[PDB]
């Protein structure tokens, strides 16, 4: 049954009070400028490594392999950017993290809010 | 976990099931907890002198290093702290004992240790002059349990024999924190003198440290084993 199916869903995940909230909304802010941080590391736009994150974190296989029969493939417009700022220094790779955790942060709050 | 209650075992440290966090926490499995937005830190910040004393040898145990607790003499009769430096005193009560700054005009002549239970005989800031009975052991007189001496400095002059010390001691403090802040630093950790420990929403409810010191979490709002 899709009606109950959501409800019981969502309902599954609690809400977030002021604590958990502003918590969570830092996470995301300090992500997003992560990513600006290290859209000079390499040279790529934010919003490039922006969605690079999702493709080891919201599915791995599942977000570029099928917007069409043509995208960002893992293999050729992806992975080139997923094994570069692959090496780089501390002062650099953790940024990394920060946006990982910033990026997930994200939905979270955005499920709290559901 | 109610507001208050604070969680015993340290943050990253393995839980076994039923094993308490907190007086009403019960662990349900074996794990690694971790403590969740701390409602307070406490810091104690390091502080360090170099003390003169002064004490009869015949009681005065012989000791380079003296650990918190550690026997400090034995002061066969009550024995007054004679002052070596005339000028503006000072008190500064260290747990159970007390150290004396001696400052002519502003800067001091000399720096002065009370260990626990030689009381001051002087007021602090009170006009005071050299030859005078600054403190007062009563005997005994082990090292404050706060405060440890390194680098002993041995010097004397027959009877009463004069020895420097290396002073080293904490000065606890609490933070607590607000729904504005994050904890940043982690917990147990070495920390620099003046830097950011907890983050928050403008930069004044930030924490930054007063001295060297070391971080601590306590009483979180809640704890969680994984």
């Amino acid at each position: 049954d899709p009606v109950r199916q959501y409800l019981h869903e969502i309902g599954q995940v609690p809400l977030l009070t002021l604590e958990e909230e502003i918590d969570l909304a830092r996470k995301v802010e300090e992500g997003m400028e992560a990513i600006k941080k290290l859209s000079e590391a390499t040279g790529l736009d934010q919003e490039l490594i922006r969605e690079v994150v999702r493709a080891k974190i919201l599915g791995t296989a599942r977000i570029q392999k099928i917007p069409g029969l043509k995208e960002k493939p893992d293999p050729k417009t992806v992975e080139e950017v997923d094994g570069k700022l692959k090496s780089l220094p501390k002062e650099l790779k953790r940024y990394l993290h920060i946006a990982r955790e910033g990026e997930a942060a994200r939905q979270h709050l955005i499920e709290a809010n559901l | 976990l109610p507001a208050g209650v604070d969680a015993l075992v340290k943050d990253g440290e393995e839980v076994v099931k039923g094993q308490e966090l907190a007086p009403g926490v019960v662990s349900r499995m074996d794990g690694v907890a971790l403590y969740r937005f701390p409602r307070r830190v406490r810091v104690d910040y390091l502080r360090k002198e170099r003390a003169a004393l002064r004490i009869p040898l015949s009681a005065w145990v012989e000791k380079e290093a003296y650990r918190p607790g550690e026997v400090l003499a034995e002061l066969s009769e009550p024995y007054l702290f004679r002052a070596e430096e005339s000028g503006v005193v000072e008190l500064k009560d260290l747990a159970e004992g007390h150290l004396i700054y001696l400052r002519q005009e502003e800067e001091v002549v000399a720096r002065y240790f009370l260990p626990a239970g030689m009381t001051p005989l002087v007021v602090e800031g009170e006009i005071v002059e050299v030859g005078q009975p600054l403190a007062e052991g009563k005997g005994l007189l082990r090292l404050p349990r706060h405060m440890t001496a390194k680098e002993v400095e041995a010097e004397e002059e027959g009877d009463s024999v004069h020895l420097t010390l290396f002073l080293e001691w904490t000065e606890p403090k609490d933070y607590k924190v607000a729904p504005h802040m994050n904890v940043i630093v982690p917990e147990g950790a070495k920390v620099q003198a003046g830097e950011k420990i907890v983050a928050a929403i403008d930069p004044e409810e930030e924490v930054i440290a007063e001295a060297e010191g070391v971080v601590h979490l306590h009483e979180p709002a809640s704890i969680l084993v994984v």
